[PDB]
């Protein structure tokens, strides 16, 4: 499962055209790496390397 | 990296303890952060030295009828085999509770730390025997009625079902439950019958 | 679910006995409701010194001595040139039969598969002390007349030849064949080479 989520701003000139565009994301399941529950796993890539 | 030491020990640690919170469900179990190998080190733990001459070779003295990997082992695939054929057990729930004494090669150089983990693994004497040996006063024991009063009225309160089952079972031995032995039934010096 | 544990229970075989000796059984456990497999114990591992501490050490580690070409099995040419590397060679026929004490690939496991299982042979040395130590009437010895008269006359009988061979080997002192030493003379950390 994924754990992240987002936003955009869109600045316009004098005539109203797309000039600026500003994307923001909010928060992550950022915690497990140094505590995995029994029968859980960590962030994908470790096991892969 | 050193996660290689920990892949050989995601095999062998996992030997302690990742699925351990079984019927009492999904606990905060053993951690992946490497320092915490030494919280898995709790009391009740003796591990004899490498060229032992023999308290470690005594595991060869029974070796034959246990092993998996005979260049000389018991792997994940041997407590996630052998305990189902030797000492106790596991649901996916209690999976690597007991199978957390081998999710990875019990080499002879790990038989070392499995009779090591026998006199170690699950909360051993300093915990189990002393759970009540510390409520106790001295060259003593604890009173039956007072231990009934406990089990129901003290803490996470238990059911009738729970008391009755643990009543017919309780070694009531002179108006007093023989606590040291209710725990150390699992231990001393005169049996070679189960676990291993 | 409650199943992935039980998937894994089959790699025991893939390096112990079974890949020679389905003879030495994989014993089926693990009935799916995993409360069940607590019935499968091997209760009671004791007799006189099965791994005797100056013998079975050596046997197994004489896999690292008897595997000469360092393949991981034991060939006809392993037992031979490794006996030649000590001294007294068996003929290829004697060897062939001594390999044919197993069905073929006497590797690290098949070796010990026949080694441990064979629990029977000669009497134990402490029984062998009892042999004449139970005939003496005090703490003393054994009068030589009585050991000569007995071996020929009593029960199972020797020939003259049988006694005289045993007699040049027999430590006579003070007209008393002090039995305790002759017993150690026949069977202590005895001779090599004859098997495996």
């Amino acid at each position: 499962s994924s754990r992240f989520g987002k936003f955009i701003r869109i600045n316009f000139d004098v005539t109203g055209y797309i000039v600026g565009a500003n994307i923001e994301t909010y928060l992550l399941e950022k915690s497990r790496a140094i505590r995995q529950a029994k029968d859980e796993r960590t962030f994908h890539i470790f096991y892969y390397l | 990296m050193g996660d290689d030491e920990k892949k050989e020990k995601k095999k062998k640690s996992k030997k302690k303890a990742e699925e351990e919170g079984g019927d009492a469900p999904a606990a905060p179990p053993a951690p992946k952060p490497p320092s915490q190998k030494r919280r898995a080190q709790r009391s009740g733990s003796n591990v004899f030295a490498m060229f032992t001459q023999h308290q470690v070779q005594e595991f060869k003295e029974a070796f034959q009828l246990i092993d998996q990997d005979k260049d000389g082992f018991i792997s994940k695939n041997d407590i996630r085999a052998t305990f189902d054929s030797l000492g106790r057990l596991c649901t996916e729930q209690e999976l690597d509770s007991m199978v957390a004494e081998a999710p990875g090669p019990i080499n002879f150089t790990m038989f070392l730390t499995i009779f090591g983990d026998r006199i170690a693994g699950t909360d051993e004497e300093d915990v189990i025997v002393n759970a009540f040996n510390l409520f106790d006063e001295g060259d003593g024991k604890c009173k039956e009625e007072t231990l009934k009063r406990s089990l129901t009225t003290w803490g996470e309160k238990f059911s009738q079902d729970e008391v009755d089952q643990a009543l017919s079972e309780a070694p009531i031995d002179g108006n007093g439950l023989i606590d040291i032995k209710k725990f150390a039934q699992i231990l001393t010096k005169g049996a070679k019958e189960e676990g291993a």
